[PDB]
Order: structure tokens, then C-alpha cells, then sequence
RNA sequence: GCCCGGAUAGCUCAGUCGGUAGAGCAGGGGAUUGAAAAUCCCCGUGUCCUUGGUUCGAUUCCGAGUCCGGGCACCA
RNA sequence: AAUUGAAGAGUUUGAUCAUGGCUCAGAUUGAACGCUGGCGGCAGGCCUAACACAUGCAAGUCGAACGGUAACAGGAAGAAGCUUGCUUCUUUGCUGACGAGUGGCGGACGGGUGAGUAAUGUCUGGGAAACUGCCUGAUGGAGGGGGAUAACUACUGGAAACGGUAGCUAAUACCGCAUAACGUCGCAAGACCAAAGAGGGGGACCUUCGGGCCUCUUGCCAUCGGAUGUGCCCAGAUGGGAUUAGCUAGUAGGUGGGGUAACGGCUCACCUAGGCGACGAUCCCUAGCUGGUCUGAGAGGAUGACCAGCCACACUGGAACUGAGACACGGUCCAGACUCCUACGGGAGGCAGCAGUGGGGAAUAUUGCACAAUGGGCGCAAGCCUGAUGCAGCCAUGCCGCGUGUAUGAAGAAGGCCUUCGGGUUGUAAAGUACUUUCAGCGGGGAGGAAGGGAGUAAAGUUAAUACCUUUGCUCAUUGACGUUACCCGCAGAAGAAGCACCGGCUAACUCCGUGCCAGCAGCCGCGGUAAUACGGAGGGUGCAAGCGUUAAUCGGAAUUACUGGG
């Protein structure tokens, strides 16, 4: 239940950087980016208004890696949780366990972060998980397991962590493998460069 | 009754009671082997004994099942349920048979009498069930029966029209 | 059918009879009162009363007739004869 | 009823036996109903290898 | 299980007599139109169930294998 | 904190605004179908034929109710094979227990199904004219006999099923008798009403050396209550049709008797002549009702399948018996149709219990495992039965989860498709390279669901009593259907894990070739007539994902039944 294809092209139909493949190169440089998603990715379409709705949900959910309908049962949890119904789903979907492992640092990317998590490498609260889309709860902590800990892939990994802005909601110590989550992250907080109110119409239609 | 018979290697329970009989066949509703009651799915094997269980006669097990042909087996005993079924419509076409039959038989070839020593011994016949079953299937090849019907040729003039063929 | 629970059938007939027995019995004490009612013999039907009173009474208890039914009797019968006096 | 039969190419005739699920075609003023290909006594579709899901055929093996 | 017959151009149909595969309808072609119809001038169209054998001629002989329409018969 | 939620679009016209239908985006299913297919958690699964059904199982249990013992196990022990104490030949209800039988309780619960049912049901709220085994509080009793049956024999009918006559016998079976009241009846006074035992042990006491006696346990009968269940009565609510308008003679009251556990036309007899009806009687059509489920912002509209309360039915039609309770799903008697047995005289059976066959259908599974869990039945109990239930199997069937790999990789490879042929694109995708190994797979380890219950010991009450017994701690051996469990650890290698729809507008996404109003698509508009973004094919693309489609189905949009909310 992933993508599992050729992660870079979603790039281009968002004509945007989804951080989906880091490892090494610095801009992606092997896409020609923004400009052809596919034979006809030349084209410049006008793109209707409804194609904006799909596209922002496209946008996110190709992001976490989240396939459509565990993605719509989050869209309810944003509807009768509280609180504006966009920011809970975008902390929401931020508290998925595999995405706060990437945003970690552990694994390269989310999908590698995904690698890790179901292999049962990680450990949150003292506690092995296998499962990604796990609600990590607040206050929380997390280490890569010993029988995987800090081997290979790991410390390249970690190395990226710098390398990036280094969120403020999550803790860190990195010896230890350490992932002591906190307070769920602010609206302000997220990247900022999706209009989550437009899927929150989408659905609200 | 102790009696074995071979079957090609994949058949059905129902199958067996045709070579009991093919009114057996549709006499079947209940099947059994070893004691143990196996579905119309079973696929006879290895010698092992049959325990039938019947009651009166109809389409039976393959009224809709060999008719599929899904599990029912064979292209043969079948044909024993597919005339089964026939005979009845056959008997309602039998007689809607007669009916177109008999404006034709008059219309141009004049007489039943006269329709009557036709097919009996031109395209084959069997019995007066069968041809005044002709229409209610068509199984002749009519039409060119009433060709069978117009086969007599006493045409002289008719050679006026084959000279006027060449004119 | 198929029970050893079937024997419940054969013990309620060995029951039947019994219980249809003292049915008439009681019905005829019964109707001996209404009979001595029907003659007006208030002494005699009273003493039919009292010749029924047991009997009712005891199968009542007995479980066979009720008892409201027993009380009933005695009393729409009662009833019968004070107004036969 | 009267009943459409999709696609080209269709081995049915007379008697023979086929599902019949819902729809219409507008253009035959009077069917209602398709036969269902790929199913029963009625063929899949000859040679399909787009959208034979509808057509009933399966996967080209090859 | 045995016995008896049907399969012919795309549809319906002619056939055939062990000898050199047709009629009708649609269909296509040409004129005309943007393309049709009407009208006008042309036309083709098939491993004869398959297959080998008797085949210079088998399509008419022969089964073997096909389906197809009857009939009897296994009633454990 | 416990509701804070309501979107429009295509389409008639040359064009517009109107009105206005049809169609779509959504939500949803006890689904089927097509293609496709990795595993797992959990739910769900005959909506049609209330069609017929082979076979197995679905209700038995109690010796601590009884005479007895058909079996085995032993123990008193006749007699015997010889290792003269090796077993044995064998007799024995005498003990552990228990064939058959009498009796208690259960079979009226549990489970199924929705045919019937438009109210005799159900929902809601009320009420009086009642009964209520098992359980329980209270108070008394629990005396004194007798007569039978079965069992069992004998003879005996009958193919069988299944009885016949003769005697034999017990009981907490049955039936008088005495004794009754806060019991019934009765104005009162008066009258009548019941029943039994069995079990453990234990002193001295006493033996007809059965035992009496004691005390403990329970069973027994009565009566007033509790609770529980049940019958019952009324108001209102509970489909559609007026192209059904009159319907009713036990019908509507009363009286009187009878009947019910109980009110009553519930039923009879006589009397009255009423009763119902446009706020829909009667009739017809359809349907099990509800908590609820569905959708909707709401009000509403549809539905009532799973879980649950109720109701009705148990092959069809009908009746009744036993019993606290049924007018009785795996009871009875009768009629019918039906299937089966027959020695053809005469008998047997009802899967709408769990599974399962066939049948019908678009369509829905295993003739699995188990009493370990709860619950129920019986038994003081230990136990036994339990297709309730608990689990397993069966199918993507719904919901939910995870995986089918991760990182690097430009030479923009090959091949493929487009090219304005110079390229683009496929596409970092691949290869190649370096890693990780959930689940698959293999091999080790392995909670919880387990509480009880049995044996022992101590104590505490119990009494005369150390003891029996009950209560409680303590000790011992134990009880897991699932189950090579869940979960965990090692292991080999990316190894075994991606389809489906769509791509003219609605509506996400384009080109080339083939066909040329043909072949074909289509939910609506429509596309196809030799340059098709719509048909087929390719590439590419979008959406979705072990699903995806299609059809069916309800509601939403539809303020196109409008009460909210229209003319």
C-alpha cells in the first residue's frame, strides 16, 4: 500500500520538491523539475479550479506517503476532533510515527524512515513498533532499537539532520538514538506551502 | 450392485447414474459414497463405491448446472438432459410446427398427403414427431424441403426459360 | 420421537386417567348439588355441600382443580342455596 | 426484455445462456439491459487488452 | 454404448450422382455529395466439417476425429 | 467536553432569462459481476423456496428418591487348576457403581424463522379484576395406615414397530384416616382442606445383634410476603387504496347462571336495540413491531439484516393432555400431502437446531474442534449433556492495518512511443552499486484467557462427640478447545508479493496509428461520414490500491411534494 514507483515524477506534477528522494544530490538535477510530468508535462494547462482542490490533496498526501482513504478517515478525525479542521489534520498526519522518524532524521527520506519502522526497528516509550502510521502520543520517546541502531544507512541519515531546518515539537539526542516527542507541532510550524483549507472544501463538498 | 464402469478421468457423480441410465441421471437428487454424502461436484475416483439416491424425473443436477457446463462433466450423458429438455419444447414446437408447416404445404405444394411421402423418405425423418417437429427447429434445412417439396421437374416450357436464359 | 425423555408421554397418560378420574368424580358431587338445587331440597343439596366440600377442597390442594376455582364453587353455590332456603 | 450485446465479435445465438446486468443504450430506443460479457455462456470480448474488465476477458497471459 | 442423417461464400440458401464450387440478399467498387439516400454504370463473394487414404478428378467413396437433429438401450 | 453545520454541475435556445424535467459529483450495502490478486486483525455471510430433505450430532440427568444389578471392579468366599496358597474353576447386590424399570427435575429454557400478523401484535404511558415451579424471608407442621403398578418371571401376540393374560414387589409414585390455622367458604356461628422421607457420622443407651437413639444436612406440606416471570385492560402512536361507504346479530349493553388463575359476550338464557363510520368503519393490497441502521445540516425520506426487547410459527389443518408454565421446534392424538419400512395385516418420519445434499437464485460457507470460558439442565456434590457458547475451517464480503523494499544511480543506456527528426519522452525508472529482511518461509523460546475443582491440615462454628459436616487460611498434585497460540529471538535472500478504472465537456488526464455514421462508445450532452483529444491498439497520463470496476439499492444534491422550504 505505498507508491512504490518512480518516487521523483510526483515531484513534477506538484512541479515541486516533496522531499520525496534525498540521499544524496542536492536539487533533484536528474528531473529537468517542474516541467514534464509526463510526454505532455510540456503542456501548460490552464488547470481548473476543482484541478487545484485535487492537486492540493495530491500535494499533501503524496508528502506523508498517506494513500487516499486512510487519508479521508484522518479528514474525519479533523472534522470531529476540534479546532480548525485543516491545522488537526496536518498535525494529525505530522504525529504519523513515520513521518516523525524522518523528521528525526532517521532514514533518508519517509519511505526509508518507513523502511526502518516496519522492519520493527524503532522503539517508542521503551517499546518496539512496526507499524507507520502509528499516532504518536505527546511527550513520548523513541530510539532505533539496538539490533539495527545506529548501523549503516543510520548515521548517513542522521548526518542529513543538519542539513535541514530541525524542528522545534521534537526532541533529539541522537547517542541514545533519541525521539522525545513533545507538543504536537503548531500550524506555523509545518511547512507552510500548502493551503490545507482547500482540501478541507474538497471533502467539505 | 457391486458393478464398476470406466469414465473419463474427472467426472461427476451425476454422470454415473447415466450409465445406470439416462432417466436414472434425472431420476438423481441424492448422492452418496462410502457413507459419507458428497455435492454434485465430486470427482469420481480410484474404483470408489457410489451409494445413489434418486426419487422421480427432471432436468435434475444439470438443469441449469451441465447446461453451464460447469461441474456436471462431459459433452456426452448431457446430451441425454439437453433432448430431455427439448421434447418439451420440441412438443409446443411440434405444433407451431404443423401450423406454418401446413400454409406452406398447401399455399404451394398442395396436400398433407403429399407433404407427408416427402421428408417420410428425402432428407432423413425417423418419425412424423420429428418431421412435423421440423419447424419448431427447423432441422431439415427448410425451404430447401419445400425445395424437397418443389424437387418434381416436369418443366418442357421450363427449357423456354433456360433458352430464354441464354437470349 | 427419539428421546428416553419420551417416556414423559407414556407417565402424563399413566397420569391422564388418574387426574380425568376425580374430574367426574368431582363434577358428579358437583352436580348432585345443582340436581338437589334443581329439587329444592335445601336441607338435602346443603348436605350434598357438605358432601362435596372435602372433595373439592382436598383435590384443590391436590393440585388438580385450583383452588380459586374450588372457592367458587362453594361460594356461587352457597349462593345457590341460601337463596333456596 | 430486449438486451444489448457489448462489443464486437459475440458467439451467442438463439438459445444459450447469459447474465444480464443493468444500463442502457440510447440509440436502440427500447433496449434497457447488457448482456454480461465475460461471463457465463457469453463470450469475452476477442482480442481486448484496454478496460477488458468491462468485456469480462482475462489478462493477456502473454 | 450402438445405430442413422445435417454441416456448402458474410446471411439464406444451389448443389453434387468418383470429374473440373453457383444462384439470391446484403457488401464493396465507380458517377454524384462533405458523407448518405434517390437515380446511374461495375462487380466480386467460399480450407465443400477437418483430415489424410482410394483422389490425374473426392465436392459427391471411406472410415478416423467435430458438432448437430432422431432412435433404441443400459432403471444399481 | 458531549454536537459548531447546509457547495454545485451538464442539459432544450441562434443567444438570453425564466419554468422545468432527465443526469452527475457524495454518503452508503446481508451484495452480485468482471478483471485481478500478498498476509493479517476484526466483523459479516440463503434477502429467493415458510421448498422438499439422506446421514451424524442439537436433552438429558439423579442411587444423596425405589425394588433391584444387566456389565466390570473388588471384597466375604463354596469349589478348582497345582509354583498346597501360584492363581484361581466359581458362588455372591455384599460394596464402588450402574444396563432396564418405577419416581423427581428438566424437555414450555437455550437455538431457529419471519409465513402468518394493520392490532387479538408492537412502542409509550397507565391500571386492576390475577397466577407465579425452581430462589428467598417469616411462622407452624412433618401423626397414623392401607391398596396397587412397573421392574422381574411364566406363558404369549407380532416380520417389525409394538403388546397380551397370569401372578411378584418397592418408593419422596398413589389413595383414605387423624390434625389444622394468620387458609378457603361462610353475615355469623359453623364446615372442609394437606404431607415423607433420605443421607453422614457418632457416643453410652439397644438390639428381632435391620436397628432403635442422637445430632448434623437436606427433602416434605400448609400460610402470609419479597423477587422473578406470566395472563390481562385503557389512552395515544403503529402501512397503502375512496376507482372499498356503509359494516355489525354474540353483533352493543344489562340481567342471571356457567366458565377462567383473573376482569369480560369469555360462553350460554331471557331482556333492551343498540354498536362502529368521513378524526376512514368494512373491504382490498402489502408488512412481523421496536431499540435502532441509512441518508440528510436540520425537519424529514427510505429501512428494520447482524446485536437486543417483544411477537408469532415449528411438514399442512385441528384439538387436547401432562405440567407452575405449552395448546409444546427435535412430546401426544387425529386428518391431508409427502418420504420410508412391510412377512404387505400393519408401522416410521418432519433440518424454519448445527453442520450438510439437492433445489430456487445474481448470489451467501465446514456433514470442523471442544466442554478449557461464561450460561443453562439435572445432581448436596464430584460429575454427566450442552451444534447455547467458545474456537477453528470456508470467500476481498465489509471495515481497519501492513507489505509487495529501501539508498545511490545521466552515460539521459537498450527497446518502446511521439519528432517541427535536430530532439523529447519513457526516466533515476532500469541496469549497476551499497543496504534493510515486517509478513511470507525455516528453526528455537513462549504470557494470558484459570476462576475453580479435587486431596490434606488448622481453625471456627455443630452437637454429647475427638469425628461426620459447613465456613476460612495454609499445602499438594491438577484442569487450555484454540495452539507447530498471541508475542519474541535467530535464520536465508530482495528474495515470494500490483492490479483496475478512467484520460472530448460534466471531471483529475494527451498524442500517434487502425477503422471511415462501418466497426464500435455512451450516466447526461453526445462522438464515429478518410486528419477522431470520445471507437480499437500503442505510448504516455490521471485517479485508486489488494483492490478496482459495472449493475442493482436508499438518501443527498431535488426548495423537482416545499412543515422547516414551492407555487
Amino acid at each position: 500500500a505505498r507508491y512504490l514507483g518512480p518516487k521523483l515524477k510526483l515531484s513534477r506534477r506538484e512541479g515541486t520538491d516533496l522531499f520525496l528522494k534525498s540521499g544524496v544530490r542536492a536539487i533533484d538535477t536528474k528531473c529537468k523539475i517542474e516541467q514534464a510530468p509526463g510526454q505532455h508535462g510540456a503542456r501548460k494547462p490552464r488547470l481548473s479550479d476543482y484541478g487545484v482542490q485535487l492537486r492540493e490533496k495530491q500535494k499533501v498526501r503524496r508528502i506523508y506517503g498517506v494513500l487516499e482513504r486512510q487519508f479521508r478517515n484522518y479528514y474525519k478525525e479533523a472534522a470531529r476532533l476540534k479546532g480548525n479542521t485543516g491545522e488537526n489534520l496536518l498535525a494529525l498526519l505530522e504525529g504519523r510515527l513515520d513521518n516523525v522518524v524522518y523528521r528525526m532524521g532517521f532514514g533518508a527520506t519517509r519511505a526509508e524512515a518507513r523502511q526502518l519502522v516496519s522492519h520493527k526497528a524503532i522503539m517508542v516509550n521503551g517499546r518496539v513498533v512496526n507499524i507507520a502510521s502509528y499516532q504518536v502520543s505527546p511527550n513520548d520517546v523513541v530510539s532505533i532499537r539496538e539490533k539495527a541502531k545506529k548501523q549503516s544507512r543510520v548515521k548517513a541519515a542522521l548526518e542529513l539532520a543538519e542539513q535541514r531546518e530541525k524542528p522545534t515539537w521534537l526532541e533529539v539526542d541522537a547517542g541514545k538514538m533519541e525521539g522525545t516527542f513533545k507538543r504536537k507541532p503548531e500550524r506555523s510550524d509545518l511547512s507552510a506551502d500548502i493551503n490545507e483549507h482547500l482540501i478541507v472544501e474538497l471533502y467539505s463538498k | 450392485k457391486g458393478d464398476v464402469v470406466d469414465l473419463p478421468a474427472g467426472s461427476t457423480p451425476l454422470d454415473f447414474a447415466y450409465h445406470i441410465h439416462s432417466d436414472v441421471g434425472h431420476r438423481c437428487i441424492g448422492a452418496k459414497i462410502g457413507g459419507r454424502i458428497v455435492p454434485f461436484t465430486y470427482q469420481l475416483q480410484m474404483g470408489d463405491q457410489i451409494e445413489i439416491i434418486t426419487q422421480k424425473q427432471p432436468n435434475p443436477s444439470r438443469d441449469w448446472l451441465n447446461p453451464n457446463l460447469g461441474y456436471v462433466t462431459t459433452s456426452r450423458g448431457r446430451s441425454k438432459i439437453h433432448a430431455w429438455f427439448r421434447k418439451q419444447d420440441r412438443d409446443k414446437n411440434i405444433l407451431a410446427g404443423r401450423q406454418i408447416l401446413d400454409d406452406e404445404l398447401e399455399h404451394l405444394g398442395i396436400s398433407l398427403k403429399e407433404a407427408e411421402k416427402h421428408l417420410l423418405p428425402r432428407y432423413n425423418f425417423n418419425d412424423v414427431d420429428e418431421l412435423l417437429a421440423a419447424i419448431g427447429g427447423g432441422d431439415i434445412r427448410l425451404n430447401q424441403m419445400v425445395n424437397f417439396l418443389q424437387s418434381q421437374f416436369n418443366k418442357p416450357s421450363a427449357e423456354e426459360q433456360d433458352a430464354a436464359a441464354l437470349k | 420421537n427419539i428421546k428416553s425423555a419420551k417416556k414423559r408421554a407414556i407417565q402424563s397418560e399413566k397420569a391422564r386417567k388418574h387426574n380425568a378420574s376425580r374430574r367426574s368424580m368431582m363434577r358428579t358431587f358437583i352436580k348432585k348439588v345443582y340436581a338437589a338445587i334443581e329439587a329444592g331440597d335445601k336441607a338435602a343439596a346443603q348436605k350434598a355441600f357438605n358432601e362435596m366440600q372435602p372433595i373439592v377442597d382436598r383435590q384443590a390442594a391436590k393440585g388438580l382443580i385450583h383452588k380459586n376455582k374450588a372457592a367458587r364453587h362453594k361460594a356461587n353455590l352457597t349462593a345457590q342455596i341460601n337463596k333456596l332456603a | 426484455v430486449t438486451s444489448y450485446i457489448g462489443g464486437e465479435g459475440h458467439n451467442l445465438q438463439e438459445h444459450s445462456v447469459i447474465l444480464i446486468r443493468g444500463g442502457r443504450v440510447k440509440d436502440l430506443p427500447g433496449v434497457r439491459y447488457h448482456t454480461v460479457r465475460g461471463a457465463l455462456d457469453c463470450s469475452g470480448v476477442k482480442d481486448r487488452k484496454q478496460a477488458r474488465s468491462k468485456y469480462g476477458v482475462k489478462r493477456p497471459k502473454a
